[PDB]
């Protein structure tokens, strides 16, 4: 009623809409610095 | 030279010296150098006297998290905004003539508008506002004749509103609002001629809409969809008259007899 | 051992039948396994 509302509400976003109302994914990692040995850095180069 | 009596400021100039980390202190001043930012960003910052700023044009957004400063010389003159947040509770009234030049707004919030009249042409020079967000508006005072000479504003929050008259036209010739909304709509009462005009409806939200049992008012119309029940989607797949349930008792509909 | 971040540990397993005595001789110890820990130790237990 007065001052109070609901928080579920919906848009509406179909896979079949428009390319711009179309869910997507999204992947973020992180880049620093610490003061212990590495243990994860990558691969390495190997010759004959 | 060191000179007293000049700076009213100590957090902020304080602040403005020890966060660019500058070399060292032997370095020289100006002002075109110093006010290259435009956007100050400094937390909690309550900067007063803004009196005489006509020597300082580049700023267009200040952030005040400051409820105390009721000034309206923060306003008299300061028509370069873009952006608003200000924490004014006991705002009665908005100074006018300030949009005079007003046209590189873009987005604005203006949330506890107890504002229960409205001025006549307040939006009337604003056709440059091609994109509005307004949300969780308070504006319960019913806007009078707005649309028959403005097609501009695009977003709108009209809940609990007893409109037994829609304006003409407010969804048919208006063909800029590409994102058109009937989302869980509650209007319990419909106003007669809604469903005529939606032809170039795209986006529909038939699925658990609460539709009136008026027989024989909206018989018609169930008995349609029932002969084309096939083209309509649903959160789950049922009968058609299921998802339109009748409003309180919901017992089949297929048991009283209506009465020529 | 626990030093430089780094936890080691050395092996190794020698036959001979004695009672309530040390046995005498030599016998050094080969490495076995090495870890990137870098945490702070200062007591131990063990799993009786």
């Amino acid at each position: 009623g007065f001052n109070c509302y609901f928080p579920l509400q919906s848009y509406g976003f179909q896979p079949t809409n428009g390319v711009g109302y179309q869910p997507y994914r999204v992947v973020v990692l992180s880049f620093e610095l610490l003061h212990a040995p590495a243990t994860v850095c990558g691969p390495k180069k190997s010759t004959n | 030279t060191p000179i007293k009596q000049i700076f009213p400021d100590d957090a902020f100039a304080e602040t403005i010296k020890a966060n660019l980390k500058k070399k060292s202190v032997t370095d020289a001043v100006t002002q075109n150098e110093l006010n290259s930012i435009d956007q100050i960003y400094a937390p909690d910052s309550d900067i007063k006297s803004v009196q005489g700023i006509q020597y300082l044009p580049n700023v267009r957004s200040l952030k005040l998290r400051s409820n105390k400063l009721h000034d309206i010389s923060a306003l008299k003159e300061l028509t370069n905004l873009t952006f608003l947040f200000l924490n004014l509770n006991q705002l009665q009234s908005l100074p006018n003539g300030v949009f005079d030049k007003l046209t590189n707004l873009k987005e604005l919030v203006l949330v506890e508008n107890q504002l229960q009249s409205l001025p006549d042409g307040v939006f009337d020079k604003l056709t440059n506002l091609t994109l509005l967000h307004l949300m969780v508006n308070q504006l319960q005072s019913l806007p009078k004749g707005v649309f028959d000479k403005l097609t501009n504003l695009t977003e709108l929050d009209l809940s609990y509103n007893q409109l037994q008259s829609l304006p003409e036209g407010v969804f048919d010739k208006l063909t800029q609002l590409k994102d058109l909304r009937l989302y869980q709509n509650q209007l319990k009462s419909v106003p007669d001629g809604v469903f005529d005009r939606l032809t170039s409806l795209q986006y529909i939200w038939l699925h658990d809409n609460p539709w009136d049992c008026t027989c024989p008012g909206i018989r018609y119309l169930s008995e349609w969809i029932n002969k084309h029940s096939g083209v309509v989607r649903s959160f789950i797949p049922l009968w058609a008259p299921d998802s339109a349930k009748c409003s309180g008792s919901g017992k089949p509909v297929r048991s009283i007899i209506c009465p020529t | 051992k626990n030093i430089d971040g780094y936890f080691k540990i050395y092996s190794k397993h020698t036959p001979i039948n004695l009672v309530r005595d040390l046995p005498q001789g030599f016998s050094a110890l080969e490495p076995l396994v090495d870890l990137p820990i870098g945490i702070n130790i200062t007591r131990f237990q063990t799993l009786l």
